[PDB]
């Protein structure tokens, strides 16, 4: 039989089979409801979307993510969630399946247990598996040791690991995110007269992020050429025509990853909490983790990022050691593809949690040595 | 054999061509972990045998594109990944032409 | 028409390559030899110091 690798994430659903390159069902995470009252009689139109479909019914509908960061925040949205993406976008019975979920570090318990319960008693899945995201990312890069930085849509977490062992007092979480950073482009826009209010105006200030935002890698030097060139203003047409023209906010968006003070936060950027997880762990595996320092998920795919990490961490860093980060092309699929390998492993196919273990030890048996 | 002269060509130029891909020469890129080509010249005379393109081979070694739901993303790929790959496809190739060939023969056979 | 300008810059980039590659290996070479270079001095100059209070 195989197994089914659903990365939920959160803003975006990832879900495939286990042996598979890449995963076959990529959507967003959310679930919209209409929101005006229906004249046409005989529509019979449904109530809820999911998926990518209520992104072609924007115009009409309420946008709602049942994961605010990490965490689950409306079970029957996520079950709504499940259920589309194992019988509309895979077409797969779940109750010949097993499933292996993933889940960031350091999340509250009851999510773990409820997505569980979910899933042995609604969908009925013969065994199940929740995993870091972390770790599945350090699967997919080929390495065994490295620092990885998981900057997905909701959280952002370092987690240091040397020759497979993780090393959890040196684990960090921060919540500044894709969605952070799509909020405060939001705000920043509106020096310029244009206004996105609107739970589906997110939604294309989310496409102007991804296409023409980037990483400076000085933030001074290129606030200046933007006060004083052109050069590096650029333009984008919304779904209604009249074209908007984005100036020196197209890289003072992500530099909220750099200096989360914009947004008001208190904590400190990704390049210093990557540093204080390296000094937090041992003295005698500095140097590896300074040399495999992996990226992953969709927040590091902006253009320039690696190299400032790398302009950062140098800075930081002792002089005498070679800090070097690994970013893949395809990083922002890199937790599902990791996933799909360990699901494939022979050696893992006795760490499920199958459905009599369940039955007889309540929800409480996913925190065991399968944690 | 029921096959005619050109297919007797195209077997051994194939074979060739098999022979060919060995020596191609792969090295890491500057500050990366990227694979990138320093030798072009077997490259060039193995893609004018096969009928395709050299830089078009080269870069789809180099950087190969997968499929992730609706959209194509390219795949990152270091030295010992591009001759694990390049292995792979001439052993493919040849027991491709190899079954081709017995088709052949059982064709030329049939009554 | 740009593909001549694309190439020159990949020509010139593989040659700042090498160059970069040679003037690492003539740094590590050079510091690791200093770095005998001093172990020795220190450790005989300790040495002479140590002869002089045997020669006083
Ligand atoms: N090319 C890009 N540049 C900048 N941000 C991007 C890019 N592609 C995706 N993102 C951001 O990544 C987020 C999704 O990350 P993802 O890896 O899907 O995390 P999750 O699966 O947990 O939602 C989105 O909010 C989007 O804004």
């Amino acid at each position: 039989t195989t197994a089914l690798v659903c990365d939920n994430g959160s803003g975006l659903v990832k879900a495939g089979f286990a042996g598979d390159d890449a995963p076959r069902a990529v959507f967003p995470s959310i679930v919209g409801r209409p929101r005006h009252q229906g004249v046409m009689v005989g529509m019979g139109q449904k109530d809820s979307y999911v998926g990518d479909e209520a992104q072609s019914k924007r115009g009409i509908l309420t946008l709602k993510y049942p994961i605010e960061h990490g965490i689950i925040t409306n079970w029957d949205d996520m079950e709504k969630i499940w259920h589309h993406t194992f019988y509309n976008e895979l077409r797969v019975a779940p109750e010949e399946h097993p499933t292996l979920l993933t889940e960031a570090p350091l999340n509250p318990k009851a999510n773990r247990e409820k997505m569980t319960q979910i899933m042995f008693e609604t969908f009925n899945v013969p065994a199940m598996y929740v995993a870091i995201q972390a770790v599945l990312s350090l699967y997919a890069s080929g390495r065994t040791t490295g620092i990885v930085l998981d900057s997905g849509d909701g959280v952002t977490h370092n987690v240091p690991i040397y020759e497979g062992y993780a090393l959890p007092h040196a684990i960090m979480r921060l919540d500044l995110a894709g969605r952070d950073l799509t909020d405060y482009l939001m705000k920043i826009l509106t020096e310029r007269g244009y206004s996105f209010v609107t739970t589906a105006e997110r939604e294309i200030v989310r496409d102007i992020k991804e296409k023409l935002c980037y990483v400076a890698l000085d933030f001074e030097n290129e606030m200046a050429t933007a006060a004083s060139s052109s050069s590096l203003e650029k333009s984008y047409e919304l779904p209604d025509g009249q074209v908007i023209t984005i100036g020196n906010e197209r890289f003072r968006c992500p530099e909220t990853l750099f200096q989360p003070s914009f947004i008001g936060m208190e904590s400190a950027g990704i390049h210093e909490t990557t540093y204080n997880s390296i000094m937090k762990c041992d003295i005698d595996i500095r140097k590896d983790l300074y040399a495999n320092n992996v990226l992953s998920g969709g927040t590091t795919m902006y253009p320039g990022i690696a190299d400032r990490m790398q302009k950062e961490i140098t800075a930081l860093a002792p002089s005498t050691m070679k800090i070097k980060i690994i970013a893949p092309p395809e990083r922002k699929y890199s937790v599902w593809i990791g996933g799909s390998i360990l699901a494939s492993l022979s050696t893992f196919q006795q760490m499920w949690i199958s459905k009599q273990e369940y039955d007889e030890a309540g929800p409480s048996i996913v925190h065991r040595k399968c944690f | 054999l029921g096959f005619t002269s050109e297919e007797k060509n195209s077997m051994y130029k194939l074979t060739g061509a098999i022979m060919h891909f060995g020596n191609m020469k792969f090295k890491l890129k500057q500050r990366e972990e990227q694979a990138e080509p320093d030798g072009t010249e077997e490259a060039d005379k193995s893609a004018y045998l096969m009928g395709l393109n050299s830089a078009d081979l080269l870069k789809g070694l180099c950087h190969p594109r997968v499929k992730v739901g609706n959209e194509y993303v390219t795949k990152g790929q270091n030295v010992q990944q591009v001759i694990y790959a390049t292995g792979a496809l001439a052993k493919a190739v040849y027991e491709r032409m190899f079954n081709w060939m017995v088709t052949r023969i059982n064709a030329t056979l049939e009554t | 028409s740009l593909q001549k300008k694309l190439k020159g810059t990949e020509d010139e980039l593989d040659k700042y390559s090498e160059a970069l590659k040679d003037a690492q290996e003539k740094l590590e070479l050079a510091e690791k030899k200093a770095t005998d270079a001093e172990a020795d001095v220190a450790s005989l100059n300790r040495r002479i110091q140590l002869v002089e209070e045997e020669l006083d």
